[PDB]
């Protein structure tokens, strides 16, 4: 048994985790209630990963759901299958953090991590193996994004040799008009870039364009957002949740998509939004990434990729052979067999062949470029700042988070030209 | 006397056990149970087969082998599989958390955990013999048990067993069915980590298995089940002048004696023939002098490399089947004149052969057709060094940039035993060039 | 003669017990600075997470003079 355990927090984290908890209990063949219906024991093999067992044949997500804001607890629990989660694993607060980083990282949200970390440590210390960890938020928020953070540091302090993962959702003015998110999503970014072991990258932004452009979606709502998410959340956790060759794990994961420890946000991909070599031009397009960014932009460091369905093995060999020849220049040479393919049998509902990618790319700069941009046209003119020097926060911290950040993207570069010779 | 210990390492080194040993009860007629009625003394015996396995008094054949993984996968389907009773769960050693394809997890966090019982179940296994002759260790490369635990466990073994022998399975990595992008990093650290304490390594170049498997069996996508049934014939081949006797039958020590110029130089190269689809094979029968023949095709060799660009210190050839002397020197006379074998100039030429009478074995439902006569070849040729360049080469693109260096120093390794390790290959390699060189 | 079969013998002795405790000698240094190695690393992280303690009673402390 190689458990994880699934950590929501906020608004977002919690509207992505519960579709996320849908998805794969579909996909495993648990029910609302925590009984198995299923078809193959394909479903059952590495069901620990998610799921606790209780006697009686029951299967309980091993999720913990956090906000400072009460009303998210309800909705979880009157959403299809809010009644599989354990109660004991509900710790929500009072307050609300009013999307201000400061009081989700420092004040209100200090005050309640500890009554988190209790939650935490029951399901920890009950797991055969613990993998680590995986959190559901949103950066440009007050609690997802700053206590988010803060229970991230939390968790390390008390498991330090764990993988932390996130599916980190970066803020759009596209979706989200409140103002202060770019200093939201700097904060976080800082904290991430030195504590997550691996992050994938979900942008609104790139969210938006495929509901508006590719899907011809106007007006696209977060339901529609978030099911490019649930479909990406279970792409990429495919080879974490059923046997296959590879045997995947979060420390597999991070040892062969990270070279080094800084560069570990991933841009995820998928398709459809069909013949195999159709799958896997869609899935290298940059219209199927869910990050804003142009592959073509930069060089992948390393790609993980699988392949979902039935179909031929050869013919996926073949194809994802074929578009790193055809697309050499975008891959870096000093990295040898840095593109990795895997196959699981079951597709996902609704669809008989899918593709999903997982890119650690040189190009995610132009992501945190633009988040930059966003964050340097507020604060060369201090606006809000008083909402975070209100809590304690110093301005310098504001100065080292976008500091941090621009290193980040450097970094990113600084491989993207480098060379085998 | 003089019994085996085999030890199987992680996944690739478990799960071609698992093929091994299916083999060789099927060779013996051993059944899944462990009994073997053609075996008149119940309890205990000196028969040949006895190197492989002990017996029960209840007339069970044990293999003299230990399965040690750091996670539990994959022999938990030892546990439960067709040859279970087979195996004495003492010797079906795992733990709760792999090396996740880190040579220092497996050398060092983890495999440091679970190292003491590994030797003490070997003990047990080597109490139980009354001539130890030695080990044959199977494992990966590229896999951070195979490649960590391995050399950890192998420089327990020099201390524990003195010089005792110590011979290798190594399976090389290949892209089409690698699992990690570290692969060359583990399979150089653990080279240089084992090179003192190996005696004999045969390695496995999975490309090359896979290409015989697509090429000559018409398998679209091999499988490690694929690569694994064919591995376990030149295994088989290998270890069949320790399982069987005969008056033509030379012991694979004899063959050491020839393969080993130089401690270093311990790396043969195995071709093994033929590999025929049965479909293939139904009413074409081939010969001693064809099979020998293929001998000499790089396609059918374990590790790809050009021996006719390189130059031989040492050739052996491991028949097993309907084969006579005559046959073999008329076919041996032929491929001279015909082939490009050239040897250094300070050995002798001449070939050793071993003949096993009983022919080949297939396990049902494989792809390899049921045939007369086979052969394994063992040479000893500077050509092998280009495993090394390759793989050397990969590693020196990783490490030019420090790429993933940082997992392994989180562990506790320090950069100066990459280098080092990348030196001693250095040395290695410059080892087989100056071999090569003729006398002054 | 006999003199020099004694010395073979005794010879052949030295060298495999000077390579067993070399070898023994060798791995107890590689596991002792490996562990040692391991534990600063880790020991390293936990510090940068107790500053990040010390700064966050610091941002309170602050607030605490509204
Ligand atoms: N894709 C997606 N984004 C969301 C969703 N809900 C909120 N967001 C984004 O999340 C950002 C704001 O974070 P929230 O999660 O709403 O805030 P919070 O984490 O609950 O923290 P507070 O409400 O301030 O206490 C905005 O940029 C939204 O666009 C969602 O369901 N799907
Ligand atoms: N021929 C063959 N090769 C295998 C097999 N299983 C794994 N490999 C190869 O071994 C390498 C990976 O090493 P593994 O043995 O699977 O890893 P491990 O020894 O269990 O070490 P861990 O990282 O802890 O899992 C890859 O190059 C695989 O191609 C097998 O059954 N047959
Ligand atoms: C292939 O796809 C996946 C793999 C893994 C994984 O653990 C792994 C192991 N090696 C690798 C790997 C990654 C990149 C280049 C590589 N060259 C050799 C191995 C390798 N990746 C995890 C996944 O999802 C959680 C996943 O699905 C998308
Ligand atoms: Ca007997
Ligand atoms: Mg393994």
């Amino acid at each position: 048994m190689r458990e994880i355990v699934h950590i929501q927090a906020g608004q977002c984290g919690n509207q992505i985790g519960a579709k996320f908890w849908e998805v794969i209990s579909d996909e495993h063949g648990i029910d609302p209630t925590g009984s198995y219906h299923g078809d193959s024991d394909l479903q059952l093999e590495r069901i620990n990963v998610y799921y606790n067992e209780a006697t009686g044949n029951k299967y309980v997500p091993r999720a913990i759901l956090v906000d400072l804001e009460p009303g998210t607890m309800d909705s979880v629990r009157s959403g299809p299958f809010g009644q599989i989660f354990r109660p004991d694993n509900f710790v929500f607060g009072q307050s609300g953090a009013g999307n201000n980083w400061a009081k989700g990282h420092y004040t209100e949200g200090a005050e309640l991590v500890d009554s988190v970390l209790d939650v935490v440590r029951k399901e920890s210390e009950s797991c055969d193996c613990l993998q680590g960890f995986q959190l559901t938020h949103s950066l440009g928020g007050g609690t997802g994004s700053g206590m988010g953070t803060l229970l991230i540091s939390k968790i390390r302090e008390e498991y330090p040799d764990r993988i932390m993962n996130t599916f980190s959702v970066m803020p759009s003015p596209k979706v989200s008009d409140t103002v202060v998110e770019p200093y939201n999503a700097t904060l976080s970014v800082h904290q991430l870039v030195e504590n997550t072991d691996e992050t994938y990258c979900i942008d609104n932004e790139a969210l938006y364009d495929i509901c508006f452009r590719t899907l011809k979606l106007t007006t696209p709502t977060y339901g529609d957002l978030n099911h490019l998410v649930s479909a990406t959340m279970s792409g990429v956790t495919t080879c974490l949740r059923f046997p296959g060759q590879l045997n995947a794990d979060l420390r597999k994961l991070a040892v062969n998509m990270v070279p080094f420890p800084r560069l570990h946000f991933f841009m995820p991909g998928f398709a459809p939004l069909l013949t195999v070599p159709e799958l896997t031009q869609q899935m290298f397009d940059s219209k199927n990434m869910m990050a804003a960014c142009d592959p073509r932009h930069g060089r992948y460091l390393t790609v993980a990729a699988i392949f979902r369905g039935r179909m031929s093995m050869k013919e996926v060999d073949e194809q994802m052979l074929n578009v790193q020849n055809k697309n050499s220049s975008y891959f870096v040479e000093w990295i040898p067999n840095n593109v990795k393919t895997a196959v699981c049998d079951i597709p996902p509902r609704g669809l008989k062949m899918s593709a999903t990618f997982i890119g650690n790319s040189t190009a995610i700069q132009e992501l945190f470029k633009r988040i930059s941009e966003q964050f340097t046209a507020m604060f060369r003119r201090k606006a809000f700042l008083h909402w975070y020097t209100g809590e304690g926060m110093d301005e310098m911290e504001f100065t080292e988070a976008e500091s941090n950040m621009n290193d980040l993207v450097s970094e990113y570069q600084q491989y993207q030209d480098a060379t085998a010779d | 006397m003089r019994e085996c210990i085999s030890i199987h390492v992680g996944q690739a080194g478990v799960q071609i056990g698992n093929a091994c040993w299916e083999l060789y009860c099927l060779e013996h007629g051993i059944q899944p149970d462990g009994q073997m009625p053609s075996d008149k003394t119940i309890g205990g015996g000196d028969d040949s087969f006895n190197t492989f396995f002990s017996e029960t008094g209840a007339g069970k054949h044990v293999p003299r082998a230990v399965f040690v993984d750091l996670e539990p996968t994959v022999i938990d389907e030892v546990r439960t599989g067709t040859y279970r009773q087979l195996f004495h769960p003492e010797q079906l050693i795992t733990g709760k958390e792999d090396a996740a394809n880190n040579y220092a997890r497996g050398h060092y966090t983890i495999g440091k955990e679970i190292i003491d019982l590994v030797l003490d179940r070997i003990r047990k296994l080597a109490d139980q013999c009354t001539g130890l002759q030695g080990f044959l260790v199977f494992h990966s490369f590229g896999g951070g048990t195979g490649s960590g635990f391995t050399s950890l466990l192998m420089e327990r073994l020099s201390v524990d067993y003195g010089k005792k022998s110590k011979l290798e399975f190594s399976i090389y990595p290949a892209p089409q069915v690698s699992t990690a992008v570290v692969e060359p990093y583990n399979s150089i650290l653990t080279t240089h980590t084992t090179l003192e304490h190996s005696d004999c390594a045969f390695m496995v170049d999975n490309e090359a298995i896979y290409d015989i498997c697509r090429r000559n069996l018409d398998i679209e996508r091999p499988t490690y089940t694929n690569l694994n049934r064919l591995i376990s014939q030149i295994v088989s081949s290998i270890t069949a002048s320790l399982r069987f006797d005969g008056a033509l039958n030379v012991d694979l020590t004899e063959f050491q004696t020839n393969l080993v110029p130089y401690p270093r130089i311990h790396f043969p190269l195995a071709t093994y023939a033929p590999v025929i689809s049965a479909e293939k094979a139904y009413h074409e029968q081939l010969s001693v002098a064809e099979i020998t023949n293929a001998c000499f095709e790089p396609a059918n060799q374990m590790v790809k490399c050009d021996p006719r660009h390189g130059k031989y210190m040492a050739c052996c050839l491991l028949y097993r089947g309907d084969v006579v002397p005559k046959d073999v020197n008329a076919a041996i006379a032929t491929i001279k004149t015909k082939r490009s074998i050239q040897f250094v100039d300070w050995c002798p030429t001449g070939f050793k052969v071993g003949i096993n009478y009983q022919p080949p074995t297939v396990v049902p439902g494989g792809d390899l057709a049921k045939v007369q006569r086979a052969v394994c070849m063992l040479s000893n040729t500077t050509a092998i060094a280009e495993a090394w360049a390759r793989l050397d080469h990969k590693f020196d693109l990783m490490y030019a940039k420090r790429a993933f260096v940082h997992w392994y120093v989180g562990e506790g390794m320090e950069e100066g035993e990459f280098s080092e390790a990348r030196e001693d290959m250095a040395a290695l390699e410059k080892d087989y060039e100056e071999v090569g060189v003729d006398s002054v | 003669k006999r003199e020099h079969e004694r010395e073979v013998i005794q010879k052949a002795i030295e060298e495999n017990n000077n390579f067993i405790k070399m070898a023994k000698e060798k791995l107890a240094q590689k596991m002792e600075s490996n562990k040692e190695n391991r534990e600063a690393h880790l020991a390293a992280m936990l510090e940068r997470l107790q500053e990040k303690d010390k700064h966050a009673e610091e941002v309170r402390k602050n607030k605490e003079l509204k």
